[PDB]
């Protein structure tokens, strides 16, 4: 039981580490990618990642 | 239709060329191209806004 | 002959001094009134 | 004379020829004649007034 | 700068001629000069009030 909430405290590291390195392949409220170079949030686009 | 028209000679800012300057253009409050554009170009008014009916 | 600038912080006079006039007051129409709210489409500014 | 106009700043109700645009200004207050037909023609100031005598 | 230009396209009062007319408007708010006769000129915007500073 001690491993089980161990674990359970975890969860939520791995979570969100998973998740980041899902960055570019995961997207963000704008639609395109989390990690794109053409990021068309306001008319002067820019990347963020190269 | 579309609701949104301001045609009291109000003025917007419409941004030409490195400068934004006043004039009248999109002028609705309804939008479906040209958001991030029109978020520029479509900053209230500065003077007296009044809205018709266009029905285009 | 950008433009960078050294100052001191010592001396009890700071360059750049500010003059808040009035504190922060937020202005509202929720009152009867008003042309630009009435007149044309709502506004509630 | 014109005690009113009714004009400045506001448009009214104008019905020609089976449509009823709205423009040209053609606001007045006042009982001298087509009195039946000046609901009519008033019944549209949709914008706001701003009244001034021509002194006709 | 420019103070304020209060036109509204609508001038305070713009005699000449003998006659005083409200139009062409020349609204300003600043002692540069003629203060005396810009109280004539100014102190009776008939119409509404827009100012829009032109930064001269």
């Amino acid at each position: 039981m001690q491993e089980m909430g161990r674990a359970a405290g975890a969860h939520p590291d791995e979570l969100v580490f998973a998740l980041l390195k899902a960055g570019n392949a995961n997207l963000c409220y704008d639609g395109q990618n989390f990690f794109d170079t053409d990021h068309p949030v306001y008319p002067n686009v820019d990347g963020t990642g190269t | 239709e579309v609701e949104g028209v301001f045609v009291r000679a109000t003025v917007e800012r419409r941004c030409r060329a490195g400068f934004c300057f006043d004039k009248e253009g999109q002028g609705f409050a309804d939008g479906v191209l040209s958001d991030e554009q029109l978020e520029a170009l479509e900053s209230d008014p500065l003077l007296k806004v009044e809205r018709c009916t266009f029905s285009g | 002959a950008f433009a960078p600038a050294a100052d001191p912080g010592a001396a009890w006079y700071l360059l750049d001094t500010s003059r808040s006039l009035k504190p922060l007051i937020y202005q509202e129409r929720m009152k009867p009134s008003f042309t630009s709210m009435t007149k044309e489409d709502d506004e509630q500014v």
